[PDB]
RNA sequence: GUCUACGGCCAUACCACCCUGAACGCGCCCGAUCUCGUCUGAUCUCGGAAGCUAAGCAGGGUCGGGCCUGGUUAGUACUUGGAUGGGAGACCGCCUGGGAAUACCGGGUGCUGUAGGCU
RNA sequence: GCGGACUUAGCUCAGUUGGGAGAGCGCCAGACUGAAGAUCUGGAGGUCCUGUGUUCGAUCCACAGAGUUCGCACCA
RNA sequence: UUCGUUAAAGA
RNA sequence: GUUUCCGUAGUGUAGUGGUUAUCACGUUCGCCUAACACGCGAAAGGUCCCCGGUUCGAAACCGGGCGGAAACACCA
RNA sequence: GGGGAGUUUGACUGGGGCGGUACACCUGUCAAACGGUAACGCAGGUGUCCUAAGGCGAGCUCAGGGAGGACAGAAACCUCCCGUGGAGCAGAAGGGCAAAAGCUCGCUUGAUCUUGAUUUUCAGUACGAAUACAGACCGUGAAAGCGGGGCCUCACGAUCCUUCUGACCUUUUGGGUUUUAAGCAGGAGGUGUCAGAAAAGUUACCACAGGGAUAACUGGCUUGUGGCGGCCAAGCGUUCAUAGCGACGUCGCUUUUUGAUCCUUCGAUGUCGGCUCUUCCUAUCAUUGUGAAGCAGAAUUCGCCAAGCGUUGGAUUGUUC
RNA sequence: CUGUUUAAUUAAAACAAAGCAUCGCGAAGGCCCGCGGCGGGUGUUGACGCGAUGUGAUUUCUGCCCAGUGCUCUGAAUGUCAAAGUGAAGAAAUUCAAUGAAGCGCGGGUAAACGGCGGGAGUAACUAUGACUCUCUUAAGGUAGCCAAAUGCCUCGUCAU
RNA sequence: AAAUGGAUGGCGCUGGAGCGUCGGGCCCAUACCCGGCCGUCGCCGGCCUACGCCGCGACGAGUAGGAGGGCCGCUGCGGU
RNA sequence: UAUAGGGGCGAAAGACUAAUCGAACCAUCUAGUAGCUGGUUCCCUCCGAAGUUUCCCUCAGGAUAGCUGGCGCUCUCGCCCACGCAGUUUUAUCCGGUAAAGCGAAUGAUUAGAGGUCUUGGGGCCGAAACGAUCUCAACCUAUUCUCAAACUUUAAAUGGGUAAGAAGCCCGGCUCGCUGGCGUGGAGCCGGGGUGGAAUGCGAGUGCCUAGUGGGCCACUUUUGGUAAGCAGAACUGGC
């Protein structure tokens, strides 16, 4: 009964936020959208030709097809039944890269360099990403000044 | 005789009765939905790969087996 | 709305943009001894009354004004149809307008 | 006139007078200053303000009756132009009425469930100031008694506080007499202008 | 230390006012016969180069307005989860975690790629 | 959807053997007029519902469209 | 062919 | 309470198929009578209920109030 | 041609009908910062309009404000400056747009034909709408490119039948020619109850299968409304607030009225009033014991303990009243 | 008025009734029955008869409207109008054109046929009520009578008994 | 201040058997741990009805409904 | 004796027509249909719901999807290292526009005081009148100040959503292309080779067929819509009946 048409809840989401109204920058176009690139979706208000849908905003997908002045992305969308991989045709202006895969490739390159150094010098490296360890038995310093005594203040309106 | 209209109560529990599934298995991804000019590239490229790849790859395999 | 007299549109016989005379589509008189007409006459002849249902509750007030496009060039004679959305008023081919014209009425 | 026993604490979103209502009648209160409206800042040193405690809704008719009672006690106590009272609270929340019996079960049912605008109340947060009275130093008890007479009339529980500030300004009375004379604060009618140091030099040349 | 042509970041780079500009360059400027389009060579095109940094432009400044950033506001308003907590209600307090913004004050105000020329 | 009729000067109508226009009710100026009524004479107001072809020339010829009425069975 | 009415006395 | 309709000179009303201030009564001036009625020649009187939107242009088409007018409020 | 026959009387609904369409499609909120998410929730719209208000290219910048200029005034025309969207984009709103998607000018119909894929609703079915492509013929532009309708969000329709278009198409039944008929592919003639039946009313003479999924009694929650109290006191009370009153505001009780819901009852709980009869409550009319008055006496008013005992005879109306 | 009626909840103000009316029909007919025949009822009957209705003794009255829905009359002067028939095109199916029976439309009559009967404003030397007057208006605007009626929401209308 | 007589459950309770802060003990549910028995499932053993015999461990509630077993039962038929 | 069932008869009540009449009685079609009441017969064991999406002249019903059971199949463990999954956390990377806050910031409202003097309107003064001059008021501007907005917002939480955390990955060498094109240029596909120790915790997983019931729900913490409120009507998460 909410009149389920296209973009019935997009008063804010497909809007340019503040001090950004105008022509689109050209570095949005001048990007390398090859196949297999993990990209993100963020709709634009200026270009009304290729915004995907209000349901795919903020999602993350994989490129399968590239054309003249758009791109094709497969996106895992959740519905009532189960999540499904869906094929969308989105223009270039709505799409940016995802730096998480780039950070993972940087970690893979650093691990390969550490493994090359390990095979060279015979030194074990422990290249697994361990989480935040518990704090070691470290040592504090209280020289010069006594610890400052804190007391709670009285109530004043 | 007014009835209850619409609800999504007791729905996520029915979703998780059977463990909502990723498709999770697509090796050698499907090819339909891709640019027909790119397909006119790729099919002719594949059949000429099937035709004319013998002698140069054979001599390259012999050369890399001799050099390694 | 307003459509012009002539229009250069792709005709399927020769395969080029040729000019087309544009006329209004008439539905035309229904031919007797068609298949459903003979079936309805055979079904109606007899004490059965109105056998097939007749439509009553009409609510649309307009019709899709479609255009008959004829090839202007000789020995082609290609005729086909173009569909436009529903319109109430329809000018045939005349009375083009201007922007700087005064209103004298 | 329905009681305030039924129109009560905040249970709905604020529904103000706007393009979408277009059916609200006129509010009960129209004015908000009653004492010396053109009073200077140095005329009345102190002020007492009425702090709420319950997250409630105060009606414009209750604000009317309270400001009439406080004005009457001030003109009985310190006479005309010996006080300045300001109702800090402004009514914007428009309540709705669903009236019936326009005496049988045959007018309507719960068919049309949305109501018509009856009156205007004001949503009050905890700690929000209802009224503020600025007077002389010797009129400390009269402000307390006037806000007590308003306390007997407003619903719920609320307290009184004599402010540390100098009247309606946001600056302290302890630093006011020390700091209006040297550099910064300049009197502007009943208000006080605070100059920063991030000004053009022509303002400092026009001053001093 | 700079400019010109094309730019990327889109006000740290806009707006108002006041100073400086040596060499190329950028421009204001000098005229309609051809290309040109207008009521008007005002705008756009055609071959310039007599003067000029007055203007654009490029730098500096304004206890400048805005912008960005940092304290204060503030562990405050809020908020995931909990109680056989309080209160008649209104709401409030606590355990566990996350944690915002305006007034107020302080600092800055262009960084660079390609190609080319002047000290 | 057929067949047929009215589409005309402020209003009501006439007008094909196709050769440019009328009658009355309305307006103005005149004729007798104690005041009116009535009568008589002369003018303005018609690109004939519109468009397309025949004719030297469509108000009446032929087709289509746009408002009104008239009888008919009304298979999405 | 249409064309109504003019108080009261006071000679 | 619900659904429709109306509001125009002092009075009753017409009027847009967007581009008037319309008809009669009422008031006033003159002629006619000796003088009133009546008749004739004329003039004045409009916020087209109030406020906005559409359009070059609204009272006119539409939206919200104001004051009235019609129909229903039935089964227990 | 209701003389007679057969059939129908849409659905939602704080019971049904009346009222409305929340029955089909859009905007914002509800909506709790992914998305989805209800009601007869709210504020609104739509069944159209455009051969230009489509497409391209070029030029210009809007609404408003200030200053000036003969008639010129509040608005007639010209010029200068400020002017970030305060204008316009056909229309209800939201988003978006400045050498622009706004205004003007010049050409043009890409609003053309055809095969797939995807998004939206979603069951991942259809329709409508839309997206990125691909193949022809093209329009504009110097080219870049843009364009297969409207800057985007809606503006529209199944089977069967009818009609039109196309191949120098197939079948027209033993074989040929011609006419006709059928088919193939795509445009139209609609189901607004909008995924689509062809449809008036009454039954107090009614009947059947059922429902307390569903009203008219009581009872249950609530107390708007009715009634009964309290709080501060501007004033009435000749003077004087509180002897008695009390506005403007505000806090409570009751089911003795009415309203709201449908929780029980539809294989029945007999529906008003009166007569008669028993019990209970106090928010006390009188009686017993008291306090206060603007209580001199008498007669009244306000309160407390207090339901033990009384609380009529009648004319009218079926009466409750 | 006497009479009759809901046997088994009504006895009536209900029905019937004489009186007053209206319409159809001159027998190859009016109104009806029947599946059928020139078969039947009225009919062994003939406008003082039969058939179909309204109202309901006597007295006094029977107002005004054919705009609407009905009923009836007239004319191929005239629009529409189906089968059949006529002419033409073709090889034929088929198509076209004119000719046009009833009915409808065009005109009239009929309301003791169904039915219907208006709302504002200004007006009299105390004031009100208002003879009278202007305009819109339909087909006609409730006439003679009667009344809060068995008919009146306000209503327990106002006065009298 | 409300209608039959009635409700911290009643009885009762005031140096508490009321109120708020708490200390140590005490009572039990089909909850937990250990153990005995039945059944299901999983893994498995053996060349002792193989459709039988053991071994280990974790688990058993449930309307509508769906399966597996019955050396539960009734009537009749052929072998026995 | 005559009138016999959609018929008769009726001084008219739809009354009477064999105790039945607003359409008699008997038999047959007929065991008429019913989305509608009631009922549905032995035990034990195992698993075990829903009152929801969409469509229907649909609202007491059905279809479809979801929830569920049964039947299997493909594999994996038991002998310094596997494959894979998660109503979960961690490390990185995006998304939003609610709570809050603000309006001396745009839009819409809204209070009060001050300063300035352009403009018109209304009073008073110098006096023929005179923007010749003066005071106040009205409107305007500037800096302030009060209170807000579900259909306002510069800013902007908590909670949450998507993605990556490797042998399907990284690098090297070489062919093909009718795609593209200054270029052996770019991009896709194909072939050969190299090294697996790539966040935590827990778990053995993938897949095919058939189908019943379900499609009347309710309550509670928290967030909320209408109503004065309800043991009222309607939504979101989670849990329970
Ligand atoms: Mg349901
Ligand atoms: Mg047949
Ligand atoms: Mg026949
Ligand atoms: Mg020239
Ligand atoms: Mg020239
Ligand atoms: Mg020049
Ligand atoms: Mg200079
Ligand atoms: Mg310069
Ligand atoms: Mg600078
Ligand atoms: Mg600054
Ligand atoms: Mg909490
Ligand atoms: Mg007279
Ligand atoms: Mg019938
Ligand atoms: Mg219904
Ligand atoms: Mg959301
Ligand atoms: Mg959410
Ligand atoms: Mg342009
Ligand atoms: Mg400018
Ligand atoms: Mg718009
Ligand atoms: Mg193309
Ligand atoms: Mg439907
Ligand atoms: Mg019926
Ligand atoms: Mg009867
Ligand atoms: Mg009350
Ligand atoms: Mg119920
Ligand atoms: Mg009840
Ligand atoms: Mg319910
Ligand atoms: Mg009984
Ligand atoms: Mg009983
Ligand atoms: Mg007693
Ligand atoms: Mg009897
Ligand atoms: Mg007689
Ligand atoms: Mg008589
Ligand atoms: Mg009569
Ligand atoms: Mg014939
Ligand atoms: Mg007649
Ligand atoms: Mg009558
Ligand atoms: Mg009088
Ligand atoms: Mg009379
Ligand atoms: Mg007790
Ligand atoms: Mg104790
Ligand atoms: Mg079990
Ligand atoms: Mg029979
Ligand atoms: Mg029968
Ligand atoms: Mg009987
Ligand atoms: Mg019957
Ligand atoms: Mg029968
Ligand atoms: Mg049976
Ligand atoms: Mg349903
Ligand atoms: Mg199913
Ligand atoms: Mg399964
Ligand atoms: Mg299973
Ligand atoms: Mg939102
Ligand atoms: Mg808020
Ligand atoms: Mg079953
Ligand atoms: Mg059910
Ligand atoms: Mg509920
Ligand atoms: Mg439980
Ligand atoms: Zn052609």
């Amino acid at each position: 009964t909410n009149t389920k048409g296209k973009r019935r809840g997009t008063r804010y989401m497909f809007s340019r936020p503040f001090r950004k109204h105008g022509v689109v920058p050209l570095a949005t176009y001048m990007r390398i959208y090859k196949k297999g690139d993990i990209v993100d979706i963020k709709g634009m208000g200026t270009v009304q030709k290729g915004m995907p849908h209000k349901c795919y905003h903020g999602k993350t997908g994989r490129v399968y097809n590239v054309t003249q002045h758009a791109v094709g992305i497969v996106v895992n969308k959740q519905v009532k039944g189960k999540i499904l991989a869906k094929r969308i045709n989105v223009r270039i202006e709505h799409i940016k890269h995802s730096k998480s895969r780039d950070s993972f490739l940087k970690r893979v390159k650093e691990n390969d360099q550490k493994k090359k150094e390990a095979k060279e010098k015979g030194t074990w490296v422990q290249l697994k990403r361990q989480p935040a360890p518990p704090r070691e038995a470290h040592f504090v310093r209280t020289n010069g000044k006594e610890p400052e005594l804190l007391e709670p203040i009285p109530y004043e309106f | 005789a007014k009835s209850k209209n619409h609800t999504t109560h007791n729905q996520s529990r029915k979703w998780h009765r059977n463990g909502i599934k990723k498709p999770r298995s697509q090796r050698y991804e499907s090819l339909k939905g891709v640019d027909p000019k790119f397909l006119r590239n790729m099919r002719f490229a594949k059949k000429h790969n099937k035709k004319g790849l013998k002698k140069m790859q054979a001599n390259n395999a012999k050369a890399m087996s001799a050099r390694a | 709305v307003n459509v012009p007299k002539t229009r250069r549109t792709f005709c399927k016989k020769c395969g080029k943009h040729q000019p087309h005379k544009v006329t209004q589509y008439k539905k035309g008189k229904d031919s007797l001894y068609a298949q459903g007409k003979r079936r309805y006459d055979r079904k109606q002849s007899g004490y059965g009354g109105q056998t097939k249902p007749i439509f009553r509750k009409k609510a649309k007030t307009t019709k899709k004004i479609v255009l008959r496009l004829e090839c202007v060039e000789p020995n082609c004679r290609s005729k086909r149809m173009l569909a436009i959305k529903r319109c109430k008023h329809f000018e045939l081919g005349g009375d083009k307008k201007r922007k700087g014209q005064v209103i004298q009425f | 006139r329905r009681p305030a026993r039924c129109y009560r604490y905040c249970k709905n979103k604020p529904y103000p007078k706007s393009r979408f209502c277009r059916g609200v009648p006129d509010a009960k209160i129209r004015i908000f200053d009653l004492g010396r409206k053109k009073a200077k800042v140095d005329e009345f040193p102190l002020c007492g303000h009425m702090v709420s405690d319950e997250y409630e809704q105060l009606s414009s008719e209750a604000l009317e009756a309270a400001r009439i009672c406080a004005n009457k006690y001030m003109v009985k106590s310190c006479g005309k132009d010996g006080f300045h009272i300001r109702v800090r609270l402004h009514p914007f929340h428009v309540i709705r009425i669903n009236k019936m019996l326009s005496a049988d079960r045959l007018q309507t049912g719960m068919r049309g469930a949305f109501g018509k605008p009856q009156g205007t109340v004001a949503r009050v947060h905890i700690g929000q100031v209802i009224m503020s009275i600025r007077t002389k130093l010797q009129n400390k008890e009269h402000v307390i008694e006037a806000l007590r007479r308003a306390k007997f009339k407003f619903p719920g529980r609320q307290k009184i506080h004599i402010s540390k500030k100098w009247g309606f300004t946001k600056f302290n009375a302890d630093e006011f007499e020390d700091m209006v004379a040297e550099k910064r604060l300049i009197p502007d009618g009943c208000g006080v202008k605070y100059i920063p140091n991030r000004g053009p030099l022509d303002k400092w040349r026009a001053l001093h």
